[PDB]
């Protein structure tokens, strides 16, 4: 994976080129904001479980033929399976909140998922509304003005909803 | 590749695990470190050109044969020349990416691995190379954090070259 | 057991390598933490008694049945409400233990590791305990960095027990 | 393994106690005298080859029995495990020293090395010999007054020779 | 999945070997369970719904707590009087599935791989069930050994939860 | 795989269904002729290795294009190979009567044996012809009237001959 | 392992001897309380896990230095390792109660158990109270009179305390 | 030993299970093998040392050969024909066993694993025991389940020596 | 297929390795040699057809039963003769490629592997080739090193059947 | 794989037929002509190191866009893969020259090698060139009239060219 | 240790086999070359302080610093001088040695296995034991078999210095 | 494992010696008994499976305590172990006389084999019988004057004796 420092470096190398006053200053911004991020990934993270159980509690609302008999998320063990996956791609977005890049969650997560689900017959419009109302109920409790210093996180929180977006785009 | 932010979110992942606060720290410590690290990675790369003539005309200096004696391997053609200041420019350059990650990733991906192959194959001395950093060291004009941290990269080069 | 330091080492080892600034940086944001995460543990040690049983009385006003109901798992005896307090307290301890070495590790290693399997077989709840977590976190008094990172091992627990 | 501030959270665990107010400010010391041990680290790891070079010569120097053939360090391969073990060495007092607990060491390391020596016939009173080169050196580099923020890093020192001195009385 | 006839199977293939009596006893042991066996899952199919709905009753009266505190996870509206019932019928329908097959593979396939998970993501309590699962035995009406067995996958999944 | 039994109940639980009063008397009409299964699992097992051999020795006298050199049957390694086919086709088909359903036959046996054969250059329809061979002489000693109860196997019969030929299709 | 019947092969083979007319009443003796024998194994499995909780309650009532702090039941890994050894023990009882035999219980469950606990620290006494508790609880509803056909299952309850006794006996 | 009890417990060990009814079906279907298996094994006991010596007979008439031809693999010395008889016990020997335990398991520990290097390194033809073996079937006197099973075994034994 | 050459190849592959002096004397030993086995080879195959031919006479003679039993492994049909004499026919080409390469491989690859299955399944006796083995040593007309380079392989399968 | 040797039997079986008289000479002409081959395969081998090399700076000389920033030559780990391939095909040219048979060096070495390239990016045409160089300096090292016995040794470079040629050809 | 003896009897090893004659074939080539092999190692020892000595000298002509620049790794002191040729003779004995099994494993076992670490570790270059080297070859006065299998073992430790 | 020219070398290594004069010349000796040696490998291994069963045979006539049921080597698959064993020490032994050094025969076959038995119950004392039966029957095999130029192989019979009786000592 990169991180954002890294992605920079990598693309400079194949130029065999040094890193510019330029994006060192796009750098120097993300250093800048690292607190108000690192309060982003604590918050979303602190609230894993809530965010998992009620956008899948949503979903299955929504959606029941999901979990009639017959149906993907029926029985148990497809029901924790769904979860799961709910529970993964929250983790895989925050490890991509944190790293500045989303080579990580592309990488490690979203890369065959798609292939994976049309082999399985598991619907992945239903996973990406599922992925939707993680991304909502995340940003919710990430741009909290409560409890926090007060400060502008919005070009954050852009960013947050794009690995959402990226996450749910893969999948739909 | 390696830095404190990558290698922070390989550990849990390999456990399964959201950050917590450990992870926090790590980047606590890397946005800490990255102000001086980005401002060693700026002024290196202004002097970059400088630093690696200079740091050729030291080892020609300290070895003198290596402008004297034939062969490919060596700096007394003008095409050798323009090689091993180009190798220290590499070297420079590797630095400065360390300096804006944290830590020695693109310096192992893009030249440590494999450089003992290299050397062995190429017929090129390793003690060329650790004169070469220590000229860069003494030279770099860095202060503080900013020094500690690009010798600490060029330190680790002399470690994996003897 | 697990904090940013030997997790740092854990790395470095299992790669066989020396420690470097990424290292480095990993240490500077633990130190960085340390002195607001002794001063949370130091907070919550005095507080301690008086948490764990209002923490108590928070669950036993939420979930009533837990008082009158017959059976060895609740607190509808003075023992059960021993029981009760005292795991409240063990709660409660493992959060200053995780202020102390700036991470999970001992949360884990003494508490959530198993933690399934003794409510299950002594059916007792995770709701209760969520509940009672919810209350240290509202009480204990903490603030700036001490709350935050005092809160990040609570909500870690609840977390684990949801 | 266990860092200095898990040490103590596992003792104060065993007895179910909070960690004692005198048991904090202990830690609270490491950490105020932090920067100076990641100094400490940063220099020994900095000179690692020279500091195995320069102590394996002399070592050889003082006992020629060693390289002499049929000698235990006799031969490419005995002679490259050889530096490789003082390698090892110093790189686990290394992790003790920004650890600040010799756990690391003594279980990574130390455990059951005598017993591998003598099995194999190696002179573990020549190995303790080296290891003594290499703490003199390493903590000759460590307190170098130059290049450095002036201060006093002697309970630090004290503190890197016992890590030495650990490794030493283990094979001595 | 899992019969007694499968395994046999599954024993015989894993060593690369025919069948021999070993199997066929497996199979006339089956062949004499599964007349009683049939029996229960057609007379349980038969009282399904009222046992499904009187030992929802039954959980209700023995934790009254569950028709009066607000939330999702509780049978305090009608939405989770029906979740309730439902759910009680899946463990019903999967004591007749195994009746049918002669072991407790569908019960496993279907229903406890993973309940635990269920029951902490959404907050249900195991108790709750063992009480459901506990009125259906008192109240199946079977005999013989139709009743032996028919409480001998219910008992599965008592102890599953406990 | 899934035995008559579990085959039902997995029919039905997609669908939520408890199994019909009628699927029931189907299930007990297998069950009052068990005896009769075991009969013809244990006489065509008492006789594998014969009608293997047999079967074999009738393949290459009808087709002795297998046995000539630079045949696919030639060689030592590649007659062992053929005849432990024969037998493997056998004993899965054994395993298919035995648990009255063709699932571990097609699942562990059959799948993928087509393109194999294909791939090796080995003639599926001598295969098939080889399997045919196997069939006619295992329902013959299954159903042979000496030594058993008199009862009518046919149904039974019926049932072992479609897995036979179920496996013969699948290479042919 | 053996069950009763391999166990009596076994000991006539190393003696090239049939096996008794005697021998085999003892077996056709076992054989016509085999009923009995199942629904004991039944009725004790199918209180499994309230058995397990029950004895350690009472064990932990009995020495709660247990579970103080520093004892070698406290924190939950400990404790959850220590009801999995008291379900382990009594799964691997009624192996030996199905089977008829010891074999199962001492090869695969007690052998080097003492020396286990030993090296552990964990109170190999304590475990044996834990069986004691254990075995009375498993007898008495094993030989619950109520909901089973009537008769005399004495000589099975001895043997089934004997399998208790004696894995009582290997960690006491 | 393998018989279909320590199969059925082998199978619910390797899956760390208690035992259930699936393992019950098993234990019924062994408990109604057991008298007619048992019944074979006394009988055949009884008939041993009379099936043994007419089945060498057998042997050596289909095999006329075999007590001409010299040498130490054959029937042509009395020490030859004495380890003919005694060998052709062994195997009706095993037959009982497996009686007793309902199962190949006896026969697969003490006589067929390693027969065919004993065939190879002695010079003794299988077909010499296939022989025997159909004596000892045509000449038991058994009826009903002994019979079956007990020809079960004898047929198990040919097929592993063909 | 082994032979000297390739398995020195092996060898240094597997290690990857260049060749070195050490494979040039496996070489030269193979050239030596190279020269009787294949005079051996030539030779062979002349007398292949009397030679097989007259060692199925050898078998019969040894093994009379061998012409007069009815049965398909038997020759005591034409179809039966012609059988044997191919098989015979089979040893001795392989023998001819085994001269050919230097060592058993051919051999190894064409009959060897699986002649135990062979044998076992249509019920041939080992002790039959063994003879014809003897046979064809005793009588192949070779002299010197082409002799005992020809007999270590016929021993070599010898010593595979017995 | 096939020695000369072991190539000519594998066609004879396939037919059941005897080596040819005819046959037998040309293997004849072969092991004459035997210490020349080694001699050819020792002096290359001898030479390996400087071969790669040489052939190596050759080829850069030649296409310096391969080491520019970017090429896939560039950086320490794709120069030392490069250096390794050369090495690789070399050492398997030998194998096919000393046992006179070329299934070693496609087998193990060519098979798939050129669907590697494409998918790496690696320049096949490239591989070719280098490979030439390679070809060219072992044959003028093998076939140096100095330093042994003068005889010709032109089929011998004939064939050898051979098998340089066939690994350009699988990577072009 | 590798010869063509245990390097044959390794492969026989590993398959389970006994030796054919294709290992014979191994020990004739061995046994041909022992002879010139044997040769070699006899008279290289006799000249062997003569060789080391004067390629010692060759080197110093090559590489003129190595006898004036300061350090510990290099020949301007008698201590270096005498580390120097000692280095040399041991090159030299591990030809003898390798003369002496017919292979490259007592240079691999005793010299090469390690030797890069060496040289990175004391700052040693490859290319000054080349030149020792290329002046042995050309020194040695060894004729005919002799002097390639000697040869082939000098070139052997040149490419893995280089 | 050494053969005698690398057992030499290895004793000259651990002295920093150029092969000394009574291993040279002597070496030469070995060399021109070459031939000898060969001859005592083929024919000992040409007989392998005779001498295998003829000796075994014999020690089971001599001590039939050892095929009596309860014996060691009754049963099949105990009675084909100890005709593998017998296979294997010949073996082994063969590999020796080949190599002219023991170093083969002790590192793989002999080390921990005396242990073995005796962790076994198999009786050591009874393999050595077998043992000593097998050299006395390959010496006889070896050492025919029919079929072989003659001269003296004594000394050679004498170093064959020796490995059989070192494999013998290490069991009995
Ligand atoms: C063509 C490649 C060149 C050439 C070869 C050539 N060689 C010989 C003769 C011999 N070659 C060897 C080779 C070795 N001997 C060894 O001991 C070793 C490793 C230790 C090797 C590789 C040997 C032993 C001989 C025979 C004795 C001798 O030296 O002559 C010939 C002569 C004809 C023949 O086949 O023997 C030839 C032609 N000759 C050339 O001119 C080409 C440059």
């Amino acid at each position: 994976m990169y991180d954002a420092f890294a992605k920079v470096v990598s693309q400079a190398d194949s130029r065999g080129a040094y890193i510019s006053a330029s994006q060192i200053d796009a750098l120097s911004a993300m250093v800048a904001d690292g607190s108000k991020r690192l309060d982003a990934v604590n918050r979303i993270t602190s609230n894993s479980s809530a965010i998992v159980a009620n956008a899948a509690r949503a979903l299955f609302a929504e959606q029941p033929a999901l979990i009639a008999p017959g149906g993907n998320a029926y029985t148990s063990r497809r029901m924790a399976a769904c979860l799961r996956d709910m529970e993964i791609v929250l983790r895989y977005v925050t490890y991509a909140i944190y790293s500045g890049d989303a080579s990580i969650l592309e990488d490690r997560c979203l890369n065959g998922l798609k292939e994976t689900y049309l082999a399985l017959g598991t619907p992945g419009s239903s996973v990406a509304v599922g992925i939707g109302k993680m991304k909502d109920a995340a940003i919710a409790i990430a741009n909290d003005p409560n409890g926090v210093t007060r400060g502008d996180c919005s070009a954050l929180m852009s960013e947050i909803g794009s690995y959402f977006d990226k996450a749910a785009a893969a999948v739909a | 590749m390696k830095t404190p932010l990558t290698e922070a979110v390989s550990a849990a992942d390999s456990q399964g695990r959201f950050l917590s606060t450990t992870e926090t720290q790590v980047a606590f410590g890397r946005f800490r470190q990255a102000t001086s690290g980005l401002a060693a990675a700026k002024a290196l790369s202004e002097k970059a050109e400088s630093l690696a003539s200079g740091a050729a005309n030291a080892v020609y200096s300290k070895f003198p044969y290596t402008t004297s004696m034939t062969g490919a391997n060596y700096a007394s053609s003008q095409t050798g020349k323009d090689k091993c200041v180009r190798d220290i420019g590499y070297y420079i350059r590797m630095v400065t990416y360390c300096c804006v990650v944290g830590g020695t990733g693109p310096m192992d991906d893009y030249l440590v691995a494999g450089i003992a192959e290299i050397n062995r194959t190429f017929d090129l001395s390793p003690s060329w190379y650790v004169e070469a950093l220590k000229y860069v060291k003494a030279n770099h004009g860095l202060s503080g954090d900013s020094a500690v941290e690009a010798n600490s990269y060029i330190d680790y080069a002399i470690n994996a070259l003897s």
